[PDB]
Order: structure tokens, then sequence, then C-alpha cells
């Protein structure tokens, strides 16, 4: 009966209404300019869509798998070579990538301060891996989903 | 049974606060997989809502 | 008038401690209230995921909240659209504010069925003594329509109506549903809006009773075995002669 | 406060006891036991009781004239 | 409606509603129906009878229903 | 040696560990771990209920129906802190009781810090039922607040002090949560203070007698029954919350708060209920309150009529009589309070007020001194 008792109101503080997770939200991509960050709300949390200019592929068609953490490369992430579906959460904490003022790529996680780049990447330190890509998927060409 | 089942669970496992704690342990582990379960099947003496029987049929 | 009748005890199927629920019923029962109660009772404390495990399966839950519609989140700009309902949001309120209610309605208000089991004495018994059990207005009794007869009803004078008239039927297994029928599993499926709990409150009391059925007499031989030192113990008295 | 040691004075007064593993926590349980329930009854019952019939009884002659108050026949 | 589906509530309700405490609820009903009718300024208003009838009527019925009910 | 000499230890050693205790104490003792147990049981399920409530009135009601329904074994934790008062009252009356029996309030401080924490768990309860804001919740907040308007000349600006508007509004619920809160940390400091004065005697017995000849440690004896006196606690409670949790709340309290309606109904929960008869017995706005509050009070005149030359009622038939007819009275309080103000309900419950203060302030001293009498005392 302890456990029980106990395991119930341990267990009573998770859940409730909040397992929604409709979202799979309507994106469009060449509705969107060239490489403008587009958040979105997935689940709640913030979809951090930034498109690719050629020239801001190419700093990404650049990595080091020979020195990295979780390897990989902008290209061994996306599908669609220059199309990459980020999001905003930051592998450490909570600061969402902002749009620019960073190191490498352009992206940068505040919090404190971490450098990403435009794969989301964590070039720099604080946050151990490279953001989280929503299986990045899209519908067509310039019509996209997430999942 | 013979010279007794619970001198030999004294003189085995409950002389020590360790053993005696540690079969605790143990057979509340057991207990809970046997009546947890137990009861939830006693109660499947209503074979009404039984969501199983219900699958079946939708 | 300060005279009345009070209901009869119907012999439902969860009702006698350790008792399921009828899950077929509520079904049925939720059928009755999507097609003939829903129109003018709000069960805004309920959503249609509720409906999941219990009755329905996932897909079949999704398939009748989807059907029709709500007002869901902000256009771009500042007005609200429409989409197939998801399995997130609550049953569908007929009446805006109260004195919709009043306006299509005579001038009464329908009260809410979310409870209603738990907020009238009886609960289902009145539920059902209050549906099938229609009357002729007796004699010196002036209706005036708008107020129907009803006995049980606390007053007489309801505004309610019959909506069991033997049908308006639905059916999934084919149920001969006449008044009876139709009342007992909307009854059923309310007891169910009002206490969802009801199955697992039962199991944890049959699990309850059967280990305070044996924790109880085992703290007991803890408790006599200790103080049998005192239980049995004598005193002698042995003064100086 | 209070202590053991320092409670109060006694004198020839002996106390034999037995050891709990060496005797039953329920010897006559039935045989010795209801008997006494029974006697204990007997001996609260007269002074429990009545005070609660006279409720009881108030109680139900209570209820009969207030529901058999909101009928009438003439007048 | 106008004739068609069995309706078991009107059916037990029949050997219910006939029974002998039913008989003589509803004998008063009447009795006191009849009186009411046979005025005009009065106020004896048959309201109490009635409910009688039912519960007794009503306490058969839960009693013999829900065993046909399906 | 560590248990004996260690600060805290100390303390846990003087109150359950060596602490002489009477060899004699009976069943009626338990209900003070009991009340203790209850105290924590439902500060415990109370704070958990706090992590969902929201104490405001568009969402009031609203939450906690969100707790029953959506918070993982959020019912259980509602039906436990509901019941618990309940079974807290049960107990609370118990307690009372038991001392009254036996003369256990012969120790007036350890007595009147009891009345201050029945005062203080009533005051508690009152404000945790109109959380919900439910039609009892609000009605009984406005029936019960409104008393306090027949204090002469300082009453109108009370309630309106205390209400926080002109009526039971928002300033209410949230004033009330916040009470609710604190009141019952506020009680635990109280009931340490209780036991306090207790250990200075030590408990009284059944005899009335007097137990330094024959006292035995707290600890086997009375842990130990105490446990499987908590175990039975938990069997009412449960019995109770798992097979009917709205038995003693009555199917009613549902439905959200309408300042408009007025239900023919209205009634406090049924622990005021013999209070709550009492006021309405009396044709008088002032004299209601004033016997209201006189009903509860007058624990603290006890001591003051004590009257026999012995402490408890074991050895005093007369006074058994005269006190089961207290508990008897006190049936038919509750129960004509949870009834309509009408023909028959109004004389008795008219009766039966005057008996309550007729056996306390005069029958049971006299007895006592009857019963000295006989012995030739
Ligand atoms: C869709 C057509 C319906 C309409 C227009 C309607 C309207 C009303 C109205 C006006 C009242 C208040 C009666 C009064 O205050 O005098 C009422 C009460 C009530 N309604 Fe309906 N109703 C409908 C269907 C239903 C159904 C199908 C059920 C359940 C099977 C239901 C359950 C109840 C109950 C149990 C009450 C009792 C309120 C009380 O006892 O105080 N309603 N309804
Ligand atoms: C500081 C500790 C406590 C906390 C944090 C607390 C919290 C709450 C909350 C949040 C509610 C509203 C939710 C609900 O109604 O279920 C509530 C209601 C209530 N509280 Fe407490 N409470 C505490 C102590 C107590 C005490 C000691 C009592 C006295 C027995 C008490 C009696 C009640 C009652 C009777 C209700 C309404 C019953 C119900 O609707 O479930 N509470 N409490
Ligand atoms: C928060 C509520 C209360 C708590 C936690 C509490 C706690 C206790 C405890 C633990 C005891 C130990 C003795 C025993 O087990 O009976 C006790 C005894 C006692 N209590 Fe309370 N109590 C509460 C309310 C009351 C009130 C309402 C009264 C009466 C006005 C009261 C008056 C007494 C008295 C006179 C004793 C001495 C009993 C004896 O020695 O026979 N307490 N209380
Ligand atoms: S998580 Fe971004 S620096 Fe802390």
């Amino acid at each position: 009966a302890a456990k029980n008792v106990v395991s119930q109101f341990v267990s009573s503080m998770s859940a409730s209404a909040d397992v929604l997770a409709m979202s799979k939200i309507e994106i469009k991509l060449s509705d969107i300019p060239e490489g403008k960050n587009m958040a979105f709300k997935w689940r709640g949390k913030p979809l951090f869509v930034r498109h690719r200019t050629k020239k801001e592929i190419d700093q990404e068609a650049a990595v080091e798998v020979s020195q990295l953490r979780d390897p990989q490369h902008d290209l061994e992430r996306v599908k669609k070579p220059e199309w990459v579906i980020l999001i905003g959460v930051c592998t450490h904490l909570g600061c969402v990538p902002i749009a620019n003022a960073g190191d490498f790529g352009g992206y940068y996680c505040p919090c404190h301060g971490s450098h990403y780049d435009a794969s989301g990447r964590i070039r720099k330190g604080p946050a151990p891996l490279n953001l989280e890509v929503p299986s990045y998927e899209f519908t067509s060409d310039d019509m996209v989903i997430v999942g | 049974v013979a010279p007794t089942l619970t001198a030999r669970l004294y003189s085995l496992l409950f002389r020590r606060t360790s053993t005696f704690a540690l079969t605790i342990v143990v057979g509340a582990l057991f207990f809970e997989r046997a009546f947890d379960q137990g009861a939830d099947a006693i109660y499947e003496h209503i074979n009404e809502g039984k969501l199983w029987k219900h699958i079946k049929h939708k | 008038s300060d005279l009345e009748l009070h209901p009869p005890s119907y012999p439902w199927s969860h009702r006698g401690l350790l008792s399921s629920l009828d899950h077929t019923s509520i079904r049925r029962g939720f059928q009755v209230y999507k097609q003939v109660c829903s129109s003018c009772h709000s069960m805004d404390y309920v959503a249609y995921r509720h409906l999941v495990g219990v009755c329905y399966t996932e897909d079949e839950a999704k398939a009748l909240a989807e059907e029709v519609e709500v007002q869901d989140g902000p256009n771009e700009d500042g007005e609200m659209f429409m989409r197939p309902g998801k399995l997130s949001d609550y049953f569908p309120k007929p009446y805006p504010n109260p004195e919709a209610a009043r306006a299509a309605n005579n001038g009464a208000l329908p009260p809410d069925l979310s409870y209603i089991v738990r907020a009238r004495h009886g609960g289902e018994d009145y539920v059902f003594s209050l549906l099938t059990g229609y009357c002729e207005p007796p004699t010196g009794v002036s209706l005036r329509e708008g107020l129907y007869f009803n006995p049980y009803f606390p007053g007489q004078a309801i505004g309610m109506a019959p909506p069991i008239y033997n049908e308006v039927l639905e059916f999934d297994d084919g149920t001969p549903a006449t008044m009876s029928q139709v009342a007992k599993d909307v009854c059923t499926f309310l007891r169910w809006a009002a206490e969802p709990e009801h199955d697992h409150r039962k199991r944890m009391g049959l699990k309850m009773l059967l280990m305070m059925g044996l924790l109880l007499p085992l703290v007991y031989a803890m408790k006599r075995h200790k103080w049998s030192v005192l239980k049995s113990r004598k005193l002698a008295y042995r003064p100086p002669k | 406060g209070r202590q053991f040691g320092h409670l109060t004075r006694v004198r020839h007064v002996i106390t034999y006891s037995l050891s709990p593993f060496e005797q039953r926590a329920f010897p006559h349980y039935f045989s010795k036991g209801i008997p006494n329930v029974l006697r204990r009854t007997r001996a609260c019952i007269l002074r429990v009781a009545p005070p609660f019939v006279a409720f009881y009884l108030v109680y139900t002659w209570g209820t009969q004239e207030f529901e058999k108050s909101k009928r009438k026949n003439p007048a | 409606e106008e004739e068609e589906l069995v309706d078991p509530l009107t059916t037990v309700r029949e050997q219910c509603e006939q029974l002998e405490k039913c008989v003589k609820a509803r004998e008063r009903l009447e009795l006191c129906d009849e009186r009411v009718s046979s005025r005009s300024q009065t106020e004896e208003d048959c309201t109490e009878e009635l409910l009688d009838f039912l519960h007794a009527r009503d306490h058969c019925v839960a009693h013999k229903l829900f065993n046909s009910l399906k | 040696n560590i248990r004996k000499s260690h600060p805290l230890m100390k303390i846990v050693n003087n109150a359950f560990i060596d602490l002489p205790a009477p060899s004699n104490i009976s069943s009626w003792w338990n209900f003070g771990s009991l009340l203790g147990i209850c105290l924590i049981l439902q500060i415990l399920t109370g704070l958990f209920l706090a992590m969902h409530y929201t104490s405001d009135t568009t969402t009031a009601f609203s939450s906690v129906t969100h707790i029953c329904r959506d918070v993982n074994y959020g019912w259980i934790i509602r039906y436990m802190h509901a019941n618990g008062a309940s079974m807290f009252f049960i107990c609370l009356y118990m307690h009372v009781g038991r001392g009254l029996y036996y003369g256990s309030y012969t120790f007036l401080e350890t007595w009147n810090i009891g009345v201050i924490l029945l005062l203080t768990v009533m005051a508690t309860a009152f404000m945790g039922y109109v959380l919900p804001w439910g039609q009892m919740s609000f009605w009984g907040a406005t029936v019960i607040t409104n008393l306090l308007s027949a204090i002469p000349y300082i009453g109108t600006n009370l309630v309106e002090w205390i209400w926080g508007g002109f009526s039971v509004d928002k300033a209410t619920l949230t004033r009330f949560f916040a009470f609710h809160f604190i009141l019952p940390f506020i009680i635990m400091a109280i009931a340490m203070v209780h036991l306090l004065f207790l250990h200075e005697t030590g408990s009284n017995n059944p005899t009335g007698i007097s137990s330094d000849v024959d006292k035995i440690p707290f600890h086997p004896y009375y842990t130990i029954k105490d446990i499987l006196g908590a175990l039975l606690l938990i069997l009412a409670l449960m019995l109770l919350v798992l097979f009917a949790p709205d038995l003693l709340g009555d199917p009613d309290n549902y439905t959200p708060a309408n300042p408009l309606n007025t239900p023919p109904h209205i009634k406090p929960e049924w622990y005021f209920l013999f209070a709550y008869a009492i006021l309405r017995s009396i044709p008088n706005k002032l004299g209601g309150v004033l016997a209201l509050a006189f009903s509860i009070l007058i624990l603290a005149l006890i001591p003051l009529l004590h009257t026999s030359k012995q402490r408890s009622m074991m050895f005093r038939p007369l006074s058994q009589c005269l006190f089961w007819a207290l508990v008897a009275d006190l049936l038919t309080l509750t129960w004509i309070g949870g009834q309509p103000v009408e023909h028959p309900y109004i004389t008795i419950g008219q009766l039966a007020s005057v008996l309550y203060f007729l056996l306390i302030l005069v029958l049971m001293p006299t007895a006592g001194t009857i019963e000295n009498k006989l012995l030739k005392w």
C-alpha cells in the first residue's frame, strides 16, 4: 500500500489534458523568402524553419566529422540538400537559438550563451548536440509539413 | 513440515536483520505481482465492460 | 407546493459495491446523448478522448469528433476559422451565453449534463424516473403551455418535454430501442460522465478490502503479541508482617 | 517531564511476567472472550441504551408528523 | 406511436399498475377526481392521490423491470 | 545512550519512546494520534490539490473537475481530502467527548488549547468547503459569514471587511484560499503546544484514579497500538472514499455557483449541524449567533462546573446517563439541523437546544453533587 499510495501521488504530477500533440503544421517554403527563420507551434515547442540561400549552404557543406561530438554533416541531416527544418530548444537548456547573432552559419543559442550555425549544430560549447530535425519532411517541393 | 518450516525460516532467513530485510523486499516484489494481478483477475467475474471482450467486437 | 414524490430503486448494473458500469450501455447512452440529448444540453466537462479506452476505439472516437466543428484558433488576421474537431476539444455549446437557453426554450434554462447524476439525489434513478415516467396533468392543475406536467420533478411544472417519445433512434448492434432502453442507457452513460473513475474506484476498493482484510488481523496479532507481557502478568503484595 | 524512576514510591509488590515469545497472543479468545463482552454490555446498557432510544423514538415520530402534516382533508 | 414498438414499460406497468395497493390508490384518485370535477369554486386538487398511486406502482415497476431490458 | 542525549532525539524520546504512560488507556485514547494522522493526511492531500487548483471564480469549479478527470489519481486525492475532513471531525468529536467523560479537562491548559484547536479546525474546514465554488459553497459562505452582522454598531462593517465586497465575490474566494492554506500550519504549532502541556502530567486513564503506580513506556505498547489504530482510520476513510465518495457530502454541491438562485436547502456540512440547529432555534438575530457561539465556547466552562469528588465517570452511574443524554441530544441537534424549519422540527429543535444548555450548565453538576452525597462525601 505504501508504494501504491506514494506512486499515485508521484504519478499525479505528470499528465492531464496534456497529451495534445496535434500540429504537423501547414508550412509552405517558397512562400517564405530565401532564408528567413520561421518558428511554429509543434506540441508547443518553437519549430525554427530557416531556409537556404545557395551561399549559406556552402558554409554548411563545410563541417568537421573528424573533430565532432554527435558526428554529422548538414547534408547528413537534411534529406533535400537545401531545406533543413530546425527547432528551437537547445540541447543544454531553454534558449531558442535566436536568428543570427552567433558564431558559425548564423544561429545563436543565448540563455547564458552558446553558439550555433545554419544546421543547428553546436560549434562552440554549452549545448551537447545539434538541435532537432522534426523528420524535417515535406509534401511536394514548395509544399511542406513536419514529421 | 518435520524440524519446522518456521524454524528454517528463522534459522536461514530471520536471525539476521539483513536477510530479514532482504526477504521482505524480495517478498514485496512477488506479492505485488501475484496480488495486483490476482485482484484484477478476481475482478474478472464481471465479463461485462471487460475491455478485452469489447476489443473483439469493434 | 411542498408536497412530492421520491424515485424508486432501479437495479442498475453499476450499483452494489464492486460493480463495473455497463460499457456497451455507456456507448448506446453516448449515442442517445449526441443525437437527442445534445441539442439542448451541454456536457462541457467531457472531451472526445475520454470516450476512448472506455467505449469506442481510438479511430472511432476521432471520427465522431472529426464530423462536426468548433471555432479553432485565430486565422493570421484576427478572425477565427472552422475545422473538423480533434480528439482534444470538449463537446459543443448549443447556446452561447445563459440567456440563449431562455430564448430558445420558453424562458427556462436547461441545466448542464456533465454531472447531473451527482447533482440530483437518487442520481441515475431520478433521471430514469424523470425520463420514462410522464403523466396526465390531474384535476385542478393548470399546466400552461411551456410547462409540462411531470411526477418526480419538484413543483411538477417542467419545461423540458419527454424527448424519449419511444424514439429518434440510432444503433450499432441494433438494440430494440424503446423509451425504456433508450433511457437506461443515457443514465448509464450519464453516470460515467459524472464519475469516470467509477470502475477503478471500485477496483482499488476490492484490493483495499482484501488487503485490509489481511493486514488488520496481522497488525492485531502483532499488537496482542507485544501486549501479552502485560495481559498475562501476575501481581502479589507481600507487606512486612 | 516526569521520566521513570521519579514517578512515585512503591513498596512490596512483586510482578511476574512471561516473555511474548512463550505465550499465546489469543488464549481463550472465544472461550473467555465472548462472555466478557456480554458482561461489559450488561453493565453498560442501562446507561448507554435509553438516551439513544429516546432519540430513536423522537426521530421516527418527528418525521411522521412532518410528512403527515403536508396533507389535509376538508377546509 | 401508431402501433409497433413493444414498450416493455407499458407491458410490465400493466401488471404492475393493476395490483392491490395501486387498485386502492387509484380508487381514491377516481374518488377525489370525481369530486374535483363535480364543482366550481373548489381547490382540493387531487395532486397527492396521484403520487401515492405512482409510488406504489413504481416500486413494483423497479422490482420487475430491468429483468427483461437488454 | 544516543536517544537520550542528542538535542533532537530527546524530544522524540520524551514524547514517543520512554514517555511513562498508564498501562490502562483504552481505545478512546487513540483519537489523539488519529487527529495527528488526520492533520497530516489533510495537509499532504491538501498540498497536492493546490498544485492544480486555481482560486479564481471563473476557473475555480473547472479546476476541481480538471483534477478529477485529467490529473492522474486526482480523484482519490480530491475525495481523500473531502472525506478526511469528516474523518477529522468524527475523531475531533470522539476526543472532546472522551475528555468530557473521563475528566481529562482537569488539565486546563491542555484542554483550553484543545478548544483553540477545535475552533481553528472549524474555521479551517468552513473555508475549505467554499473553495470548489459550488451552490452550497457560495450560500453556505453567505449564510454563515452574514451572522457577524448581528454584532451591534460593528457588524455591518465587519461582514463587509471579511467579504471583500458586498457579497461573497472574487475577493472572498482567493481570500478564503489563502487562510485555508495558512491555517493547518498554525494548527500544527498549536498541537505541539497541546502536546507540550499534556507532557507536563502524562495521560489520564479510564479510572481517573492515577497511574504513577503502574506506568509502561510508550514504546512497544502504544506505538504499536496507535499503528493498529491508524490502520482502522484508514479503513474508515478508504471505505468512505472508494465506495461512497459523496455519501457525507450528499449528492448536491455540484453545479456552479449562482448568486441569484438560493436553493431550498441551505445547511452547512454535517459537522456544524448541531450548532446550526441551536442558532435557528432562537427567534432573534443577535441571540442566535450569541447562542451559536456559546454552544462551543461552553467547553471553556466545563472545568469550572466539575463538582464531583471523583474525576472520571467510570464510577458514576447518574452521570453516565446524563452524559449519554448529551450525546443523544447532539444527534437530535444534527438531525434537526439537517431539516427544514417547519412544524415538528422547530419545537424539538427548540427543546433540544434548551436541554443542551440545561444538561451541561445545570443537570450534570447537580448529579455530581448528588453522587457525592450518596457516597457520604
Ligand atoms: C433536446 C431536448 C431537450 C430540451 C429542449 C430540454 C430542456 C430542459 C429544460 C427546459 C429543463 C428545465 C426544466 C425546468 O426547469 O422546469 C431541463 C431539465 C432537465 N433535463 Fe432536459 N431537455 C432536453 C433533453 C433532455 C434529455 C434527453 C435529458 C436526459 C436524458 C435531459 C436531462 C434533463 C434532466 C435530468 C433535467 C432535470 C433538472 C432538474 O431535475 O432540476 N434533457 N431540460
Ligand atoms: C495547509 C493544508 C491544506 C491545503 C494546502 C488544502 C488545500 C485545499 C484545496 C486546494 C481545496 C480545494 C480543492 C477541493 O475542494 O478539493 C481544499 C478543499 C477543502 N478543504 Fe483543504 N487544504 C488543507 C487543509 C485542510 C484542513 C486541515 C481541513 C480540515 C479538515 C480541510 C478541509 C477542506 C474541505 C472540507 C474542502 C472541500 C471538500 C472538497 O470539495 O473536496 N483542508 N483544500
Ligand atoms: C488538532 C486537533 C487535536 C490534536 C492533534 C490533539 C492531540 C492530542 C493528543 C495526541 C493527545 C494524546 C492523548 C490521547 O491520545 O488522547 C491529546 C489528549 C488530550 N486532548 Fe487533544 N487534540 C486535538 C484537539 C483537541 C480538542 C478539541 C480538545 C478538547 C477541547 C483536546 C483536548 C485534550 C485533552 C484534555 C487531552 C488529555 C486526555 C487525557 O489525558 O485523557 N484536544 N490530544
Ligand atoms: S543552454 Fe544555451 S548557454 Fe545555457
